């Protein structure tokens, strides 16, 4: 890691940040060479991610800082700019609006800002972005359910929970069941048809 | 032996079967009891759609086990 001096310094900057002191962001070491880090960000209040905490995989590519760190959500999340399957992120500063002087703290706060406001014009996940536009209320409840199931947020829809339980009772994988129902407007018939398609 | 067959609306029926019955035989028993044509039936167990040619024993489906009936969609 040729950039190791800088990553160590930016790591320490997050550790000492005001935003870490306010439990908004944090970072942890993964490998002993600082080429992989684990970030975490708080769901903003008055969003469906409130009360949740989201862990982030941060990999530093050999071409950093000319190319950006590669960041993905470890914690599953329902958001138009994040893949509901992989955690991959679509965000300007992580692709062609990256500037070499940007810091790890900036990246973490940009992601927390993304949770406050989606950019559905430039989505990662077309299914989620479609729902966000076409049925904002179901989008909100679906995001809240994922924040409860995956990110530790308080309880969500008991009706969504019962649909998930019913399909898990057929023996389908829980995560597959959640994404099938969330992707099919919580319609048990069509989510089950998706599950049977693989 | 008896097994249960449950539909997506939670309605449950009881079927008398043999461990050596094929899933094709089971679909026919469901037709005899409920009137649903075999060609419209899909039976699910342990998160998998069952194949017509295998037996209940092959799938470890045993007494008082529950199979899930998912009818084919209009299309």
């Amino acid at each position: 890691n040729i950039a190791v001096q800088r990553i160590k310094r930016e790591f320490k900057e997050v550790l000492k940040s005001e935003e870490t002191s306010k439990n908004q962001i944090k970072v942890d070491l993964v490998d002993e060479n600082f080429t992989e880090l684990r970030g975490e960000i708080a769901g903003p209040p008055d969003t469906p991610y409130e009360g949740g905490r989201y862990q982030l995989e941060i990999k530093i590519p050999e071409t950093y800082p000319f190319n950006p760190p590669k960041v993905r959500f470890i914690t599953k999340i329902w958001h138009p700019n994040i893949s509901s399957v992989t955690g991959a992120i679509c965000l300007d500063i992580l692709k062609d609006q990256w500037a070499a002087a940007m810091t790890l703290r900036t990246v973490l706060l940009s992601l927390q800002a993304l949770l406050a406001a989606a950019e559905p014009d430039d989505p990662q996940d077309a299914v989620v972005a479609n729902q966000y536009k076409q049925n904002p209320e179901m989008f909100k409840q679906t995001a809240r359910l994922w924040a409860h199931v995956y990110a530790g947020a308080p309880v969500s829809s008991p009706e969504y929970t019962k649909k998930i339980e019913n399909l898990c009772a057929m023996g389908f994988d829980r995560n597959a069941v959640i994404v099938a129902l969330s992707s099919k407007s919580w319609d048990v018939e069509t989510a089950t048809e998706l599950l049977l398609s693989n | 032996m008896q097994i249960f067959v449950k539909t997506l609306t939670g309605k449950t029926i009881t079927l008398e079967v043999e461990p050596s019955d094929t899933i094709e035989n089971v679909k026919a028993k469901i037709q005899d009891k409920e009137g649903i044509p075999p060609d419209q039936q899909r039976l699910i167990f342990a998160g998998k759609q069952l194949e017509d040619g295998r037996t209940l024993s092959d799938y470890n489906i045993q007494k008082e086990s529950t199979l899930h009936l998912v009818l084919r969609l209009r299309g």
